[PDB]
């Protein structure tokens, strides 16, 4: 119950297909994207963009 | 639960038409819709299907 | 109650109130403590 | 329960409260939109991500190892319509042949020479639909009466990545073996083929948006005389039963080795009603023109089959539980509305009516029959899962 | 002054349990017992009406005699999950969760049975 | 308010959720003006087999025009052949189908459609009561793993 | 930039196997008694019944420009001009040949044996009729 | 909950031009015009009047996706003739056609009782 | 006079049948929808309820009033609250209304007629509870019993059908063309005979029948469209056509204007 499988940066809602999305995409509700994050280390390639995203 | 202003489907107003209808029945004993000017079924169904609950709600006290 | 849970839970529930036809249905309901019983028998007509 | 029940997708933030997934990637998860929900997980390391994109990307998954064939094809609308658009009768004029080429993103920016110039310069689906197929894609088919000039426009032949002849449907663009998809994956790669969907889609879905398509009771009604020709295929079938019942209620029949005199009685009644029912439907099947929408949705291969039409326009069928026609729950009878010992079909559960038209009796048996169905779909559901689980551990 | 109590006190109708049922013969359509309608195939009793073998659920389903039975069985469940009006006093009720459809509407097509399911007044 | 995801259904196990929402212009239409409130797919008919659904529509398209209540009640003496004749007296195709012009271009639809008033129940289960997303939230005590249920985050 | 075929045939028959707007017709040649012709066609744009005198042509020549060529070449001195490609090159016994032409969806077959240096194996191909 | 504010179907948002014109590399003398806060109402109308200037070699348009009210218009013309112009012209021809219409509908009306 | 041409058929106050010929369908349709969705109107938008003992809830009534049709004659000489330099609203861009309803007559009704126009109309046709009702109180807002009160305060604003349906003054619009399928923009469904099974349209009489002997004409295009423009009030059926014809034009304008603003640089 707790080891071979646990609840885990995850989200779930209702699906409805969209005929204008590349096969491999998956439209995510803004709401959700504004909730789930991603630890990206600061690097002189993305500092500029990150300092913006942060502001 | 009161009459629906304007028909969902097409948009034509229909708030006023309630009393006219519920009247052309009781008295003139009547088609009603047709004369009330409710042509295509979209608005037709609007009136012909309303179940005026507000009446019963109104039967409550304070 | 007591150290007697050796009873049956289900008897008496929380009356539905989603819709009218919901409530009616709920009252006219039957249970059956636990491939043949689930069947719609003739006698059921 | 699949390697494909989980796949890595490109994120697209969009409005409205719902996960918007592509249709062709429907059957892998096996979802529909009647309320179904989906779980999403987010990688966290730089490699975690990579591991997700280099092995779990949806494009890599197109060819399923379990059945060495793809596992995602073109469903519903896109399929159904791709069929129409293909017929020799389907023609499109400049105004649209343009807005169609525009929707293909990879479009080289070159309008192909019209399949017709004489009076009006027109094109055919087969032509434009082909602008979606990459160069070097060679496909050959052969159905029934199929030969390098497919009369009934059967088979399928695509050379250099241009549809030469034949109509396109489930067989040519489904999650099947020869599958143009199966081939484009193998010949071009995960990527190229993965894009192929969207295109074949975008063109077709768009086209359908304008050509329209529907279904209504009208698609389920049988010719004036056919509805008769059938009735009497049940009457006669009824007597070929009354007949063997008379010939049984006289002991005038021998026991087929290994079977009981009684059992052998059923064995025929069953084989009589079944063959009756079988053509009952078949009369209507050929009675539904190349315009019947329901037929169309069956040829395209996007929904339902013969059986379906049958039970809706002809005869519903015989009902059954535990393998034998509606039992005698009531001592020697089906319902209290019946005379004892009635072994006939109108008693044992044979619904002679069509959905378009059932009688109480028919309607009931039918229920008892379906009831058995619903049963295991609600039992085999988790016992199957156990057997699964074991194989795993 | 002519209830159901009299329809019974005159031997015009009987209460048949499942057991007693076994030894009676019931006629469907009281009367009877066109190339369109459905083909129809000692009596002691007749059926008040076949459309009475249904319970609350199906009673609201239009032409349940025209759908694949397993489907009727589904709608038989979703109904207990639609919106409407569950009472009129609702405006004086302090219950957790309750939903009222802004504007109801009795159906364009109905079951004669709906008449006892007050459905027309509580769609 | 109904939203691009909320679930609905008729009285025929014909359940479905919202995929998008268009307006009047964008919507396909019929000469009369009449436009659909709902557009369900022809594909949910062939294998579902629920035909009465198809019938309730026809009947109800008449009861719409006639003002008379349309009986759908079980085993009665009403037929598809009959209703169709009643619908021809009013003006539209004897089978329901109507001509429609594609809301984007105005050009007619090469096909005809089964356009007709049908009852639809708005089942509970709206998206915004389910949509849930978490990233490091309330942790359990004994385990120290996350906690269960979207309600408790 | 030359022609590759010229010959008048006679409609042996016209077939519409379930096609409201197209018919596959066949007809023999008036010169040799070896040349047959099988061709699908738009009955809507160019009607045709059994027993007609049509002149069939081929060849390659006079993106795709709209009209404007009102003041340009017009190798359209006919009343039906399709473009397509030919696929298989079959040999029906003897030294009799037969090339198969498909026009973006419209099939065709030719038979005989005297374009041993005229009918090429390219995609190019314009059909003409009058 | 997640749906935009209605007024996003016509109002340009923070620094955004109705038009954005980009050259197309796929083929010579071609362009793709991004129209912001618009639809078929205006798209298809512009698309149409361009297959009218038989000087326009190509003209199709499209709505990338329905959630967003935008649309792309691709145009290609004859030699040394700039499409942008053909867009102007075919665009002007449109107003006139309507200018006439407005008028022809007004005198017409007055004659009613 | 010039290009496209009209030929009005029976026309009234709440309709305007007419034939529009010599135009591309493409363009007819465009105008079609423009009426349906983008003509400036005037509807209540903000509702400040003070007291309300009605059985209906706040936002339920709020909805109702959003739909009540207001005058929109000189709607064009008013500004969108978004462009007006006033914090919130004012006479120069809005119309304020009052509504008081005390239950006295021991079932008292609330008709749209019962609305006051507290702000300064500045002398321009607008902000009036469009009544077409026979008696003189069009649109029953709602009913109330004994001592149930109800005090509001509405604020109307410009806006269009895109922003909300409560705006578009159209409300249903007929459109047909080539009643005799000559252009073959359709494939009739049928069991035996399309022609007999498919209703002939009342529009078939202003165009000539098919005529068998003729082959299929191809070079022919969609010309002439039989319409009908119904109105809900706010704007006169005639204007709901004119203004439409014009807004579409204003748009076609900026597409040419916006163009210019991009040449200098
Ligand atoms: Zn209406
Ligand atoms: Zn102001």
């Amino acid at each position: 119950g707790n080891l071979m499988g646990k609840r885990v940066f995850s989200a779930r809602t209702v699906i409805s297909g969209d005929p204008n999305l590349e096969l491999d995409q998956v439209g995510v509700p803004i709401s959700i994207a504004k909730t789930l994050s991603y630890p990206e280390t600061v690097t002189q390639y993305n500092i500029h963009r990150l300092t913006e995203y942060v502001r | 639960m009161i009459i629906p202003v304007r028909c969902f489907s097409c948009g034509k107003v229909v708030g006023d038409k309630w009393d006219a209808y519920l009247r052309l029945l009781e008295e003139g004993k009547q088609d009603a819709l047709d004369e009330l000017k409710l042509k295509r079924y979209c608005c037709r169904r609007m009136v012909l299907t309303h179940v005026d609950l507000i009446e019963k709600f109104l039967r409550y006290n304070p | 109650q007591k150290k007697a849970m050796s009873s049956r839970a289900g008897v008496s529930q929380v009356l539905n109130r989603y819709t009218y036809s919901s409530t009616l249905s709920h009252l006219r309901r039957t249970n059956t403590p636990i491939a043949k019983p689930r069947q719609l028998h003739n006698t059921h007509w | 329960l699949h390697k494909m029940s989980m796949m890595a997708h490109r994120v697209k933030v969009m409005p409205y409260s719902t996960f918007r997934l592509n249709l062709s990637v429907t059957s892998p998860y096996n979802a529909d939109f009647d309320g179904d929900e989906m779980n999403l997980h987010v990688p966290q390391s730089e490699e975690t991500r990579a591991e997700l994109s280099q092995l779990c990307a949806v494009p890599l998954q197109i060819v399923s190892p379990q059945s060495n064939k793809p596992v995602m094809g073109i469903v519903q609308d896109t399929l159904c319509g791709v069929r129409k658009m293909t017929l020799r009768d389907t023609f499109i004029e400049y105004e649209q042949v343009m807005n169609m080429l525009f929707w293909v993103p990879s479009w080289d920016g070159v309008v192909p020479q019209p399949a017709i110039l004489k009076p009006k310069p027109l094109w055919t689906g087969k032509q434009l639909l082909s602008i979606a197929i990459p160069s070097g894609i060679h496909l050959q088919r052969t159905d029934g009466g199929n030969s390098l000039l497919s009369p009934k426009d059967n088979g399928m032949l695509i050379v250099d990545g241009k549809v030469m002849f034949g109509v396109v449907d489930k067989k040519t663009v489904g999650s099947g073996g020869g599958g143009l998809i199966h081939t484009v994956m193998r010949e071009k790669g995960p990527k190229i083929c993965a894009e192929l969907f969207g295109n074949i889609q975008k063109v077709v879905n768009y086209w359908l948006l304008h050509n329209g398509f529907s279904i209504g009771i009208g698609d389920a009604i049988a010719d004036a005389s056919t509805m008769k020709e059938i009735t009497h295929a049940i009457s006669s079938a009824k007597e070929q039963v009354q007949e063997i019942i008379y010939k049984a209620q006289h002991n005038e029949l021998e026991l087929k080795p290994g079977m009981t005199l009684r059992e052998s009685f059923e064995g025929e009644v069953s084989r009589t009603l079944n063959d009756a029912r079988d053509s009952a439907g078949r009369s209507a099947e050929m009675n539904l023109k190349d315009l019947n929408n329901v037929k169309q949705m069956v040829s395209a291969g996007s929904k339902g089959s013969f059986i379906n039409i049958a039970q809706m326009s002809a005869c519903v069928g015989q009902q059954m539980v535990e393998g034998k026609r509606i039992a005698f729950g009531f001592a020697d009878r089906s319902l209290p509305h019946f005379t004892k010992d009635d072994f006939s079909p109108e008693s044992k559960g044979f619904v002679e009516n069509s959905y378009l038209r059932l009688t109480p009796q028919e309607f009931f048996f039918h229920a008892m029959a379906g009831r058995e169905g619903l049963i295991d779909t609600a039992v085999k559901t988790a016992e199957t899962g156990y057997i699964q689980r074991r194989l795993v551990k | 002054v002519y209830g159901w109590s009299s329809l019974v006190t005159s031997g015009v109708i009987e209460y048949v349990d499942g057991e007693e049922e076994e030894t009676i013969m019931i006629a469907m359509t009281p009367e009877d017992l066109d190339t369109a309608k459905r083909i129809k195939p000692t009596f002691t009793h007749c059926e008040i009406h076949p459309s009475m073998i249904l319970g609350v659920a199906a009673s609201i389903i239009p032409f349940p005699d025209h759908n694949q039975s397993p489907r009727n069985t589904y709608q038989s469940a979703m109904g207990k999950q639609a919106m409407g009006v569950f009472l009129t006093n609702y405006n004086v009720r302090m219950d957790t969760m309750a939903n009222i459809l802004y504007y109801p509407q009795k159906p364009l097509a109905k079951t004669q049975a709906m008449e006892y399911l007050k459905f027309r007044e509580l769609p | 308010v109904p939203q691009i995801g909320d679930k609905f259904a008729s009285r025929h196990g014909q359940k479905g959720t919202i995929g998008v929402t268009y307006r009047h212009e964008d919507m396909p239409f019929s000469a009369e003006g009449i436009v659909p409130d709902l557009i369900i797919n022809p594909h949910a008919i062939p294998s579902r087999m629920t035909v009465a659904h198809l019938i309730e529509c026809l009947l109800s398209k008449v009861g719409s025009i006639r003002g008379y209540e349309g009986d759908a009640t079980p085993f009665t003496d009403l037929t598809v052949d009959a209703v169709s004749n009643l619908l021809r007296d009013n003006g539209y195709q004897s089978r329901g189908f109507e001509v429609m012009y594609n809301g984007h271009t105005g050009k007619k639809l090469m096909a005809q459609v089964f356009f007709g008033p049908t009852y639809y129940q708005r089942l509970r289960h709206m998206v915004d009561d389910k949509i849930h997303a978490r990233a490091r939230g309330p942790v359990q005590v004994l385990t120290r793993q996350p906690v269960e249920g979207r309600s408790r985050d | 930039s030359s022609a590759l075929f010229d010959d008048i045939f006679t409609v042996q028959t016209v077939d519409n196997g379930r096609y409201n707007k197209v018919s596959r017709i066949i007809g023999i040649s008036t010169t040799n008694s070896a040349i047959k012709l099988t061709l699908d066609i738009n009955n809507e744009m160019f009607p045709v019944s059994q027993d007609d005198s049509l002149t069939v042509t081929l060849a390659n020549s006079l993106s795709w420009r709209p009209p404007k060529p009102t003041d340009k070449s017009l190798a359209d001195d006919y009343d039906y001009v399709m473009f397509g490609t030919v696929y298989k090159f079959e040999e029906g016994d003897e030294d009799k040949i037969k090339v198969y032409v498909s026009f973006g969806g419209l099939l065709m077959c030719l038979e005989g044996g005297y374009k041993s240096l005229a009918s090429l194996k390219q995609d190019n191909l314009y059909i003409l009729i009058r | 909950m997640n749906a935009p504010d209605r007024f996003e179907l016509f109002i340009l948002p923070d620094d955004v031009p109705k038009l954005k014109i980009t050259p197309d590399s796929r083929v010579p003398n071609c362009i793709i015009i991004k129209f912001e806060r618009e639809d078929h109402t205006l798209a298809n109308l512009l698309r149409e009047e361009l297959a009218l200037y038989p000087d326009v070699t190509f003209v199709a348009y499209k709505v990338e996706h329905p959630l967003f009210a935008n649309f792309v218009m691709r145009l290609q013309t004859e030699e040394g003739t700039r499409p942008k112009q053909a867009l102007e012209r075919a665009c002007a021809s449109i107003i006139n056609k309507l200018k006439t219409l407005d008028h022809k509908f007004n005198e017409e009306w007055n004659i009613k009782n | 006079s010039k290009e496209p041409k009209v030929n009005i058929i029976n026309a009234q106050d709440d309709e305007v049948e007419l034939m529009l010929s010599d135009v591309n369908l493409s363009l007819a349709n465009s105008l079609r929808r423009t009426m349906l969705a983008e003509v400036p109107t005037l509807a209540i938008d903000l509702v400040e309820i003070k007291m309300n003992t009605s059985v209906l809830a706040d936002e339920f009534i709020s909805h109702r009033l959003g739909l009540i049709p207001l005058v929109s004659e000189d709607v064009e000489e008013m500004k969108y609250s978004r462009d007006c330099t006033c914090e919130d609203y004012c006479d120069e861009c809005s119309v304020v209304l009052e509504l008081s309803a005390r239950h006295e007559g021991e079932t008292t009704d609330v008709y749209s007629s019962s609305l006051i126009k507290v702000s300064g109309p500045g002398n321009l046709n607008v902000g009036e509870p469009v009544r077409r009702d026979d008696y003189d109180q069009g649109i029953l807002l709602c009913k109330l019993r004994n001592h149930q009160e109800l005090n509001i305060r509405c604020i109307a604003k410009k806006g269009i059908a895109k922003e909300h349906a409560k705006w578009s003054p159209c409300s249903a619009i007929a459109f047909e063309y080539d009643p005799h399928n000559k252009l073959k923009h359709t494939d009739f469904w049928f069991e035996v005979d399309a022609k007999k099974e498919w209703p002939d349209s009342k529009y078939a009489t202003w165009e000539e029948p098919p005529k068998p002997g003729e082959v299929f004409d191809y070079k022919a295009k969609p010309n002439r469209f039989y319409m009908t423009v119904e109105t809900t009030g706010s704007l006169k059926a005639n204007q709901v056509f004119s203004r439409g014809i014009k807004t579409l034009q204003e748009k076609l304008a900026n597409v040419l204007f916006e163009l210019e603003n991009s040449r200098p640089a």
